[PDB]
């Protein structure tokens, strides 16, 4: 299974436009993941990481994006926040694994890496596994926006000002969410 | 909850000016800072507004390309920079704050606090103290009432303050607003109507102060003879 | 940009009367409107915000109304301190402003003229000042005549604010010439035209 193409990718996506790789018709060796000393987050829900290499699944999904350090907690079932409500929402019955690691050496630029964005304004909360890439001006007040940024009329996305000297809570973290479908199994452990 | 601005400036035509506005601690977390200017004898003109908590700034159409508004959260100070100054940019520049919700980012339209203002004079003239000349009372200045005054001529920049008898004489005093002459220097007049019987018994002295040049001049206006 | 039109430009009323000030918009500002008062030498002070809400400490005689594009500022009974300039404000622009001045009986100006001082003549410049004192209304015309020749380009006017005691105005006109040009002529006259004067009054002096 192409696990390296997700974890060892040169470019990562923003939270609002989180990528997804469907993995099927292969054998997945999870030992390469839970034996690595490179991850700061490794929480599996409804599954054991050790027993993962001896189970079969019909399909497994790999979602990848970039958030800051203090927002990794929101990538978990039953969490609330700007990321969990407006960017990437996990279901309360989530059966999978969440992996993350610090990426300050790659995603932080001197003048601030303004390429990584997150959605700050939205009229409703996201459904589990829903993605919104809209760029419509958010009407925070009583006057229409007409597609122009202005008074109480905001562009819905806000840029992470990722600087390498920021605090660890404000530093970029590359996150890979693994979801195992429990629905004919096409992926299995060794 | 205070807004203290930088001192008055005199800038040459074509140069740039940067006016500062220091706010009380915590203002940049629940308030936005706008810049409003007012030319002498004219109305208020909104230029732009900065939102510190979102690193977002918007400018008026007339001021796009010439104004850059910044906010330094480290020192709790906001800045405004006007690029290519000329005569109609001579105005009193105010910094004003509006409330914004730190969780919904909803901003109010009304200003709840203003600064003291910063006078920016765009001119190629240099600082010059005033020349005080007497306006002597005579027949052309008089039934029982006489008119005398002082002419505060050729000074730059504004402002000037004029008093009579070191503040003792207040009644009948008219200090006219200044005018900008063709030379680029201002001229002012301050007149006072007094009884004609006191022209020989009362002494009248006008006190002029021009702080931009540190000039304190007092002039005794005496009656004229045929 | 939404243009905010304030009407009228000037209001002449008496203390104790009701003042109604209009602010109109070219596009709807919803309820995002505020009314400000500015006295001479002071910063603007907020009176009404969100179209109809009175600010803290503002007397109850100030009231605001309107929505969208039509708004009205109402002073139920004018106090002597309410005579100033009033601005309406949208999220982006201010209004042109409305001046509220005190109505008064017509008063003719006391015209005085001042020949230049000998100290200024030593400097090489001559300035003649024409003084119009305590008149109403504010509109007045001052014509400078040198040897019965109308002067233009070498005079400047200035009007004081309305007096807080008699509610009149005063005007100062200064005619400036060089010492050489001042001695090429003899008669220097100041012609004043006002409503209180049946005929234009001339104050003159021979050099
Ligand atoms: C990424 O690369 C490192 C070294 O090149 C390797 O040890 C690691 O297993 C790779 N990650 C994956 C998911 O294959």
């Amino acid at each position: 299974c192409p696990f390296g193409e997700v974890f060892n990718a040169t470019r990562f996506a923003s939270v609002y436009a989180w990528n997804r790789k469907r993995i099927s018709n292969c054998v997945a060796d999870y030992s390469v993941l839970y034996n690595s000393a490179s991850f700061s987050t490794f929480k599996c829900y409804g599954v054991s990481p050790t027993k993962l290499n001896d189970l079969c699944f019909t399909n497994v999904y790999a979602d990848s994006f970039v958030i800051r350090g203090d927002e990794v907690r929101q990538i978990a079932p039953g969490q609330t926040g700007k990321i969990a409500d407006y960017n990437y929402k996990l279901p309360d019955d989530f059966t999978g694994c969440v992996i993350a690691w610090n990426s300050n050496n790659l995603d932080s630029k001197v003048g601030g890496n303004y390429n990584y964005l997150y959605r700050l304004f939205r009229k409703s909360n996201l459904k589990p596994f829903e993605r919104d890439i809209s760029t419509e001006i958010y009407q925070a007040g009583s006057t229409p926006c007409n597609g122009v940024e202005g008074f109480n009329c905001y562009f819905p996305l806000q840029s992470y000002g990722f600087q390498p000297t920021n605090g660890v809570g404000y530093q970029p973290y590359r996150v890979v969410v693994l979801s195992f479908e429990l629905l004919p199994a096409t992926v299995c452990g060794p | 909850v205070q807004l203290v601005q930088s001192g008055a400036e005199v800038k040459k035509p074509g140069s740039s000016v940067k006016v500062s506005c220091k706010a009380s601690g915590g203002t940049f977390s629940s308030y936005t800072i706008s810049w409003v200017r007012q030319a002498p004898g004219q109305g208020l003109e909104w230029m732009g507004r900065i939102i510190p908590i979102l690193d977002r700034v918007m400018y008026a159409q007339k001021f796009q390309g010439r104004v850059t508004i910044t906010a330094d959260k480290s020192t709790s100070t906001a800045y405004m920079e006007l690029s290519s100054l000329r005569s109609e940019d001579t105005a009193v520049y105010y910094c004003a704050r509006r409330a914004i919700d730190s969780d919904t980012y909803v901003e109010q339209s009304h200003f709840d606090y203003w600064g003291q203002g910063t006078l920016v004079t765009v001119s190629s003239a240099s600082t010059r103290g005033p020349s005080v000349f007497p306006l002597a009372p005579s027949s052309k200045s008089t039934g029982g009432t006489a008119a005398l005054g002082c002419l505060v001529k050729d000074y730059f920049p504004e402002p000037v303050t004029v008093s009579w008898n070191s503040g003792a004489l207040t009644s009948g005093v008219h200090t006219f607003p200044a005018v900008l002459q063709s030379s680029g220097l201002y001229s002012l007049s301050s007149v006072v109507t007094v009884p004609s019987s006191s022209l020989g018994t009362q002494t009248y002295i006008c006190n002029v102060n021009h702080k931009p040049s540190n000039t304190k001049v007092d002039k005794r206006v005496e009656p004229k003879s045929c | 940009e939404i243009v905010m039109t304030q009407s009228p430009a000037t209001l002449s009323l008496s203390p104790g009367e009701r003042a109604t000030l209009s602010c109109r918009a070219s596009q709807s500002v919803s309820s995002y409107l505020a009314w400000y008062q500015q006295k001479p030498g002071q910063a603007p002070s907020l009176l009404i915000y969100d179209a109809s809400n009175r600010a803290t400490g503002i007397p109850a005689r100030f009231s605001g109304s309107g929505s969208g594009t039509d708004f009205t500022l109402t002073i139920s009974s004018l106090e002597p301190e309410d005579f100033a300039v009033y601005y309406c404000q949208q999220p982006l622009t201010f209004g042109g402003g409305t001046k509220v001045e005190i109505k008064r009986t017509v008063a003719a100006p006391s015209v005085f003229i001042f020949p230049p001082s000998d100290e200024q003549l030593k400097s090489g410049t001559a300035s003649v000042v024409c003084l119009l004192n305590n008149f109403y209304p504010r509109e007045a015309k001052v014509q400078w005549k040198v040897d019965n020749a109308l002067q233009s380009g070498n005079s400047q006017e200035s009007v004081t604010e309305q007096d807080s005691k008699d509610s009149t105005y005063s005007l100062s006109s200064t005619l400036t010439l060089s010492k050489a040009d001042y001695e090429k002529h003899k008669v220097y006259a100041c012609e004043v035209t006002h409503q209180g004067l049946s005929s234009p009054v001339t104050k003159s002096f021979n050099r």
